[PDB]
């Protein structure tokens, strides 16, 4: 990941 | 044998009758006069006359149920729940026996003369115990006994007067036999003692029936027996299927104890901690997860979260062990000097050659040691700036001894030393109060000020695997874990061991999928 936001954007069902 | 010719026979008379009694007479005037009558033909046949005749009487009594047990064991097997119930057929006539002779003991006011029966009772029964299995060895049998335990505690434990009167030295008879009768003195009973000790209507009568807690340390003391007996087989990884039942076990009667008696857990996370080895990870989750049901925890999510203004911050948790002891003396007045002086600054290097113990991988350090340092420098730190009328902030914890002792700790141990250091910080990182704050801080700093990524890797990782569990988990850690990766300040995604890895990348979706 590359920041907070970019880490809460996560896809994790796909 | 030592017994007096004619005893034999006695006992087995007024065994069998009493169970024919029991399984004939319903609850009213019935029992009464059977129980009566045949105290009265107890003392007709001289058996209460002398000490030493009760005591034969009660033992020839258990080893008699004991051999029904086998026997009915047997024929079971040569002819293909019923022999459960003849076995505690003739155990449960026995123990109601046991219960009532405790009850009716002396006077009405006297429970001296209850105690010491009950007391002597269960000795009488501990000893047969001891010995059945020191003979039978594999063919030992814990049913029997079990049955004998459970059905007298829960028989002395009824709604009566008298019985209320001496409820709890009743239960303190009972810890101490469940004391004497630890895995580690008798291991061919751990079952039942498991069974024993995390009994729902035991943990009832010894946590909250109680008023000033006094169940709480002896509970306490069961437990961590138990934890010390299992430490050596949760420790190796190899043994991970064969300890599934008891593991089990271990993980119910804590998810029990952390849904319904979490103030408990709290009191005690110290020394459980302490004993239960650093890679179970969940169990020590469940420990370390516990907190007050009067306090209510802020969401660690919410938009710009002012810890620092919260009101039970500034409050310290109780701590119920002596990790002072710990400590050797001379090492503990060095520390002290040089907490109060700063000085020398050998005493640090002195740190790491008062750690370590061996120089075999796993078995370095002395981790109860690394545990109470931590703790101690923590809380000393804490007292110190309070007393300089402020409180513990990312300013206010540095440039001191105490963080002199635990950047030192931070770079001249070991991998393992490490690990056992930022292990020992971690298990105060729980909820809201003055330890998990400071050593919330405590942790961002080493982080922050780190002259390498190794630390960083490593600190990271830790909570990564702290993290990593079934709901729920303890605040302080998610909050520090937020406010590590959130904060720009500590420039978290700019560190090449997160850069490139996909590995610890891994592990984030892990903690995303867990705690978020």
């Amino acid at each position: 990941f590359s920041s907070w936001n970019d880490y809460l954007g996560l896809a994790t069902l796909i | 044998y030592d017994d007096p010719p004619g005893l034999r026979e006695k006992a087995e008379y007024l065994l069998r009758e009493w169970v024919n009694l029991y399984h004939s007479a319903a609850a009213g005037r019935d029992s009464t006069k059977a129980f009566s009558a045949f105290v009265g033909q107890m003392h007709q046949q001289g058996i209460l006359k002398t000490d030493d005749l009760i005591t034969r009487f009660f033992r020839l009594c258990t080893e008699m149920c004991v051999e029904i047990s086998y026997r009915a064991q047997a024929e079971q097997q040569h002819n293909p729940t019923m022999i459960r119930a003849k076995c505690y057929h003739n155990l449960d006539a026995f123990v109601r026996l046991i219960a009532l002779l405790v009850k009716h003991s002396g006077e009405a006011t006297n429970t001296v003369t209850k105690i010491n029966l009950l007391n002597k009772v269960l000795g009488i029964v501990v000893g047969v115990l001891l010995q059945d299995h020191d003979v039978r060895q594999s063919e030992f049998q814990q049913l029997p006994y079990h049955r004998i335990f459970i059905m007298l505690l829960l028989e002395l434990n009824a709604p009566e007067h008298v019985l209320e009167t001496i409820n709890f030295q009743t239960l303190t008879a009972f810890c101490n036999t469940f004391h004497i009768l630890r895995p580690t003195k008798a291991p061919g009973f751990v079952y039942a003692w498991l069974e024993l000790i995390s009994h729902r209507i035991f943990i009832a009568r010894m946590l909250a029936h109680t008023p000033q807690q006094k169940g709480w340390p002896m509970y306490a003391q069961l437990l961590i027996d138990l934890f010390k007996y299992l430490a050596p087989f949760l420790r190796n990884v190899e043994l991970t299927k064969p300890m599934q039942i008891l593991y089990k076990g271990t993980l119910r009667v804590l998810l029990v104890l952390l849904h319904d008696f979490p103030e408990f857990l709290c009191d005690y996370h110290y020394g459980f901690c302490d004993v239960i080895p650093p890679n179970c990870i969940q169990l020590r989750n469940l420990i370390l997860s516990a907190f007050p049901r009067n306090m209510r925890l802020p969401d660690p999510f919410t938009p710009n979260l002012k810890v620092d203004m919260l009101s039970e911050i500034n409050i310290a948790p109780r701590i119920l062990t002596n990790f002072t002891g710990v400590m050797p003396p001379q090492f503990k007045k060095d520390l002290d000097s040089y907490l109060k002086t700063r000085s020398p600054v050998t005493f640090l290097s002195d740190l790491r050659s008062n750690l370590q113990v061996s120089n075999e991988p796993g078995n370095r350090y002395n981790l109860q040691l690394i545990n109470a340092l931590v703790l101690y420098v923590g809380t000393q730190a804490i007292a110190h700036i309070h007393n300089k009328g402020s409180t513990p902030s990312m300013s206010t914890i540095t440039h001191s001894a105490h963080m002199d002792i635990f950047q030192n700790l931070a770079v001249d141990l070991d991998t393992e030393g490490r690990y056992l250091f930022l292990n020992a910080i971690a298990n105060q990182l729980r909820y809201p109060n003055s330890h998990t704050h400071y050593f919330s801080c405590t942790m961002l700093y080493l982080f922050a000020e780190a002259n390498t990524e190794a630390i960083q890797e490593q600190i990271t990782r830790v909570l990564l695997e702290r993290l990593i569990v079934n709901r729920p988990h303890p605040w302080g850690l998610l909050i520090t874990f937020i406010e590590l990766i959130k904060n720009p300040a500590f420039k978290f995604w700019n560190h090449e061991f997160v850069h490139c890895a996909p590995e610890i990348e891994k592990l984030f979706q892990s903690v995303a999928q867990c705690c978020m």
